[PDB]
């Protein structure tokens, strides 16, 4: 990028330095079974999609 | 804890069907107020003693199979097979010792 | 036009014959490994020629010393503040350096 | 083998062939604006997700 | 280049539109799943299949110009592709704003050898205890320590000059030359200062070198020369396109800067030839060692080339102050020998060789400013919307040719055959739409004008009688009136002139979008015609659009 940007600008490259909040929530009122679709399960399918 | 518990068809023991769950980590063989050797589940009801149905037997390693529909004659489908008639599959071997 | 094809590289770790002691292995040596949707295998060249013996990892283990008072400030054994920290790990690639 | 090959890279598509070619003449491969930037990595730059 | 044997395949088998046979059974097979309760007799007397095998030859013939070669179809009748496509010298070159792409721009004035650009650092000082600033340090008179403050400026100029003329300052025409293209061609908050001469430092070279009994000295001296001061300051040399290719450069490199008119400048040499810091002996010996002839350098040093040059260190590494060029102090010298005897050389010998080496590159570079552009194809230009009426493909005895019917056959003969024709116009409408639909590609994908329809009609005139067969033989005289009453409302022109720009415009990856709603707040309905009306010009004027950024 340097050598494509101007004789008079330099740019930084750097990591983005994760921060970030989560969530919780009321309890589902159906799931498939207490272990098919535990909360646990919910659980990863929500961390999978963050 | 609630990823060590796969399934449970027999909530309150009134029909037969399958449980299934993992070997929890610590998990003790070296113990006293059970004899040592055996892994030990416990399972408990604070209820009458009739509440549930009486048992036969419990077995490890259950497989469930389905009959095919192919061009033939269904002749067992009006009483259901008798037991001890099916001792192997159509590849006899594939690892497997017995099957009962 | 359109851009082609750039191949990907391995890394592949070898053990030798219990009865051999040393060998070389030769430049464009072929390796085998999986199919494409055609059924073609794929194949893969040795880079450079090198050498293979029977010597292996055995042990690691590590220590750091870490010092932030100057040895000349330490007018008494109870000072105030903490001169430096020095610790170990018997089992450098464990968990909590000990097997875990 | 114990880890995952790397390095490799297939053949051009027709849709990367024709976003390829179509940002070139719009950027003329000069690093200005906010576009300019963000498109020139993820194109130079396989291994780049965001 | 040779001319080939030329043949025709014999497999004539396509299962498509230019398969007669095929076309033909699929015919029957739809008429069979039709109409099979009233119409089974399929043999070759019966007028119904006729008509099929006719209809099928007319859709051969509309497959075939499909494909014709864009060459050809798109073809303007003057030649070229003014309204079709921007060309390579036009739409790849970008305006310059880096540093080399200025070095690119200034070393093509006559007379410039090579340039050199650097940052001015202009400095302002300040009193914070009194908001004030100044370039002088007087403003600071009477302050404290922390009371001070310097600030340097951030986007000015210095262009270093190498000319040809030898000469002590810059021509008043180059400085006239290197300001105007800086203005004319510069950034946003960027300005230059001073426009000058570069400076130099004199390095002394002196050696004994030992050659070949059955070597040219003069020739020998003119190469080891040359090849000296190309060290010290290299410079680039242009190229034809021709060249650029062989080198391996695309397209897309070739010109990814400003277009240059005088040749290709190589930027691996243009960022080569930047000033020089260090000067050393290891690379010296090798430069003369390499030249044919030589056998031994018996004797070499460098210095610094100065007055009072007594005994001194051997300074195997000279370095060079920062914005200097280095050059031959001209008081260097070199003594050549044969075995243990020294041999005397002739000045005007040296100098013709000197100069027909070097004469030799001018020549290069002034070749190279003729070659600067690829080739297009070009194709030719043929109506290729022309349709033939399928009422020529029947026979006499139907009647509905340009011969007639005979007389003794009677009115009522003469009145079916007209009744025929009627009928048959059905099938000739649509398929003289389609060839009329060829014609228009042009147009409908244009960079300077579309048209205002998508869907497209032809009178036709090659029948007999279509001025009693048409109710008003008026719509017969124009094609755009015959359109309108024929397709009419069938033409949803907004929406489908709409998607047609909307891909034009996405190939040079832009996006209108936003036109959608924001011109809600200026107009109401007649927003759609405005909007259309913006969409082709942004594409007439995107030329200048996306380069003077």
């Amino acid at each position: 990028v340097n050598e494509l940007n101007s004789f008079h600008v330099q740019a930084k490259v750097i990591n983005p330095n994760y921060e970030e909040v989560k969530v919780d929530v009321k309890v589902k009122f159906r799931e498939g079974l207490d272990v098919s679709f535990y909360l646990t399960k919910v659980k990863e399918d929500i961390k999978k999609f963050l | 804890q609630s990823g060590e518990i796969i399934q449970n068809q027999t909530p309150r023991f009134l029909k037969s069907g399958i449980f299934q769950f993992s070997i929890p980590k610590q998990a003790n063989l070296d113990n006293t107020v059970l004899p040592p050797g055996y892994h030990w589940i416990k399972a408990s009801m604070v209820k009458p003693f009739d509440v549930v149905s009486q048992l036969i037997n419990i077995h490890a390693q259950a497989v469930e199979a389905v009959f095919e529909d192919q061009g033939s004659s269904g002749n067992h489908l009006e009483k259901g097979l008798p037991a001890e008639t099916i001792s192997k599959l159509q590849e006899r071997l594939s690892w497997i010792k017995s099957i009962q | 036009e359109k851009q082609a094809l750039s191949p990907d590289h391995v890394f592949l770790i070898f053990e030798l014959a219990k009865n051999v002691s040393q060998e070389k292995l030769d430049e464009g040596t072929e390796v085998d490994g999986g199919k494409d949707d055609t059924g073609k295998k794929n194949t893969y060249l040795t880079s450079f020629e090198t050498v293979l013996n029977k010597t292996k990892v055995g042990q690691l283990k590590s220590l750091y010393n870490e010092i932030s008072v100057e040895k000349e400030e330490i007018k008494e054994l109870n000072t105030p503040i903490s001169t430096g920290t020095f610790v170990m790990a018997p089992m450098a690639n464990s968990f909590d350096g000990l097997g875990e | 083998q114990p880890y995952p090959s790397t390095k490799g890279k297939a053949q051009e598509s027709d849709e990367d062939y024709y976003r390829r070619v179509s940002e070139r003449l719009r950027h003329k491969k000069r690093a200005i604006t906010l576009w300019d930037y963000e498109h020139l990595i993820l194109q130079k730059f396989p291994k780049v997700y965001k | 280049t040779l001319n080939k044997h030329i043949s025709i395949p014999k497999d004539m088998s396509s299962k498509d539109d230019l398969d007669f046979h095929f076309l033909r059974e699929e015919g029957i097979r739809y008429i069979k799943e039709l109409g099979s309760n009233f119409w089974t007799d399929y043999n070759t007397h019966d007028p119904g299949i006729t008509m099929l095998e006719v209809l099928c030859y007319a859709i051969s013939d509309l497959g075939n110009r499909i494909n014709i070669p864009i060459e050809d179809l798109i073809a303007n009748e003057e030649g070229g592709v003014k309204g079709q496509f921007y060309k390579v010298q036009e739409i790849l070159p970008s305006a310059p704003t880096s540093e080399l792409d200025l070095r690119k721009l200034f070393i093509d004035i006559e007379g410039i050898k090579n340039c050199w650009i650097k940052r001015e650092r202009v400095t302002v000082f300040a009193d914070l205890k009194n908001q004030k600033l100044s370039y002088e340090k007087t403003i600071w008179e009477d302050l404290k320590e922390n009371q001070k403050a310097q600030f340097d400026l951030k986007g000015l100029y210095r262009i270093l000059v190498e000319t040809e003329d030898a000469d002590k300052v810059l021509s008043e025409s180059l400085e006239k030359a290197v300001f105007t293209k800086f203005h004319a061609n510069r950034n946003l908050c960027e300005d230059l200062i001073k426009v000058e001469k570069v400076a130099t430092e004199p390095i002394s070279v002196c050696a004994n070198v030992e050659v070949a009994p059955e070597a040219d000295e003069e020739l020998i001296h003119a190469q080891i020369l040359i090849a000296i001061e190309d060290y010290l300051a290299p410079s680039p040399r242009h190229y034809s396109l021709k060249q650029m290719v062989d080198k391996g450069y695309t397209m897309d490199e070739i010109f990814e800067g400003p277009f240059l008119e005088n040749g290709f400048i190589d930027t691996v040499e243009l960022k080569a030839s930047e000033l020089r810091k260090e000067v050393r002996l290891s690379d010296i010996i090798n430069i003369i060692m390499s030249i044919d002839g030589v056998k031994i350098v018996k004797e070499i040093t460098l210095g610094n080339c100065d007055e009072n040059d007594g005994i001194e260190n051997n300074q195997w590494v000279i370095c060079i102050p920062e914005n200097k060029k280095p050059k031959l102090c001209k008081k260097t010298t070199i003594n050549y020998f044969k075995g243990i005897l020294p041999i005397n050389l002739n000045p005007v010998r040296v100098d013709n060789h000197k100069s027909k080496i070097l004469a030799s590159r001018l020549e290069n570079d002034l070749k190279a400013k003729d070659d600067l552009e690829p080739a297009i194809p070009q194709g030719t230009f043929a109506d290729w919307g022309e349709y033939s009426s399928i009422q020529h493909e029947f026979p006499e005895t139907y009647g509905i040719s340009d011969i007639g019917l005979p007389p003794k056959l009677g009115v009522k003969r003469a009145v079916l055959a007209r009744q025929l024709k009627g009928y048959l116009l059905f099938f000739d409408q649509i398929l003289a739409s389609y060839f009329e639909h060829l014609s228009k590609i042009k147009s409908l994908l244009s960079l300077d004008q579309g048209p205002s329809f998508t869907y497209f009609t032809q009178a036709i005139k090659d029948i007999k009688d279509v001025e009693e067969l048409f109710k008003d033989p008026t719509l017969l005289e124009n094609d755009e009136e015959l359109t309108k009453s024929l397709i009419g409302k069938l033409d949803d022109t907004i929406e489908r002139r709409n998607q047609l720009m909307d891909h034009l415009i996405a190939r040079f990856a832009e996006n209108f979008s936003s036109y959608a709603f924001l011109m809600k707040f200026l107009y109401g309905e007649s927003t759609d015609e405005i909007v259309l009306q913006d969409k082709q010009s942004f594409l007439r004027e995107y030329k200048e659009i996306s380069r003077e950024r």
